[PDB]
């Protein structure tokens, strides 16, 4: 009826976490290669990405527990569920007004085309879009999100993972302090946990659609040539 | 292997 | 005393295919990772030669006979000599007035300073200065610019070339066409060819430095992750 | 090896 003070301190250093890697004014984009609008949109989308995995990896760093597990479990984790918590974590530009993700200014504004100029389907954007708008709707608080996110990157059924008992322990943890702060801090939210835990299974659906696209654009070099190196190696097929 | 997310996770 | 019909269409395929791989509008550079003036200048100057690198590739596939090698010897022919072609074709738009290279706008003036704040020290940025004036001072015609880039990349004496004798003649009939070239058209050139020559040895030794700066770059992840996939690729020591 | 250097050899 009552959050731990133990579950409160994860909550806290999720929050953080999250504000010490993800920047509001999204003034670092202007150092990306300028958007265009062949695959026009490829250079700067590629930076973006690249950009945004390098903040995942911070976030996942200041998980409680996640700097504990080997490097290789780290890895694991990190190249599986990357795509899934940049499309999470897009959210909170996401716009249901627009349709689209706005990043300050309107160079910065991410249209369902500027996507497919980046070489990506409808097969993909369609349910992307999708998503978005819902998990928008759920109308998550901030301790919501980062635990969403915390609770992704977590999931033991990943390939590679070899500790699987330990991160299902800490996933486990992580969703009893999202199911208690839901129960005692949202308002009407008894089946706010419910519906979360079906945006992980629709982030699945997403996961494998972009592996799927990704695999295409890295087997032709005039396209993988754009991409960047982490890119590469986060998106990347090789194995530790 | 994975050179830069070595690098990155310290 | 007279250039051969056979020497003038040399002459005439190097002047044009320079010409389609040197933009002298450069605005394609606004493409690029904007400068920043740590290594603010990696992203940018990495960029600038990844995009460099794409047009001596070009310029070489149009020299007569280089198509014609082994894919092997391409390789290997432009694996060694690419950086040499960029700090010669870079001639183009240095200035003994500001002793700088200038692309057209004040954010594509590159000052020494620039290049440092990029992972190079004096040890190679003093004499590739120095090259720079005194290839300038050469004001060659250009004619015989494009000759020596295509002198330079015909060199049989790189590691990994297989078919030695086809290289060399190739590279013997451009000195001949370049050595009649001066002898006729350029007057007051008797000591011109060799002091070309001699620029291709101060070539071997900015080669030899920047490789060794390029070697610790790259071995250090947080730089080489804002080298791009093209240049990790040719400065890399991978053998095919 | 040289995937990109092959591809834009032609
Ligand atoms: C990424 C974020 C943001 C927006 C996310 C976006 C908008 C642009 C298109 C993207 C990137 C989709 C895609 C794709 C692709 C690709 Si590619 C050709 C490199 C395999 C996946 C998420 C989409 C902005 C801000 O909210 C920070 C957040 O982190
Ligand atoms: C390249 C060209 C131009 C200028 C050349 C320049 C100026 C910037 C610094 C450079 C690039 C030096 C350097 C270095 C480095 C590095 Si790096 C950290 C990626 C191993 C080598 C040549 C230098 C402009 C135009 O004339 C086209 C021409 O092609």
């Amino acid at each position: 009826h009552m959050l731990s003070d133990e579950q409160m301190q994860i909550i806290n250093s999720l929050v953080e976490a999250h504000h010490k890697t993800y920047d509001d004014s999204y003034s670092d984009f202007v150092r990306f290669r300028p958007p265009v609008r062949r695959l026009s949109m490829l250079p700067h989308l590629a930076d973006l990405v690249s950009y945004s995995i390098q903040k995942v990896i911070g976030f996942a760093k200041m998980i409680p527990g996640f700097r504990d597990l080997t490097a290789e479990d780290q890895i694991a984790l990190l190249k599986s569920s990357a795509i899934e918590i940049i499309m999470l974590r897009s959210n909170q530009s996401f716009s249901l007004e627009d349709m689209s993700w706005s990043c300050g200014g309107p160079d910065f504004k991410y249209c369902i085309n500027d996507v497919t100029k980046a070489g990506h389907t409808l097969e993909l954007l369609e349910p992307l879009v999708k998503f978005q708008v819902g998990l928008k709707k759920l109308k998550l608080h901030e301790e919501e999100h980062v635990l969403l996110m915390a609770i992704c990157l977590l999931s033991p059924d990943r390939p590679g993972v070899q500790d699987h008992v330990r991160i299902e322990a800490l996933q486990d943890r992580l969703c009893d302090v999202l199911q208690a702060y839901i129960r005692i801090q949202h308002p009407g939210g008894r089946l706010l946990y419910a519906k979360m835990i079906q945006k992980l299974a629709d982030l699945r659906s997403l996961n494998e659609e972009h592996s799927k696209q990704y695999r295409s654009l890295s087997f032709q070099p005039e396209h993988s040539m754009q991409l960047t190196p982490l890119v590469l190696e986060v998106f990347g097929s090789e194995v530790s | 292997k994975h050179k830069i997310l070595h690098r990155l996770l310290q």
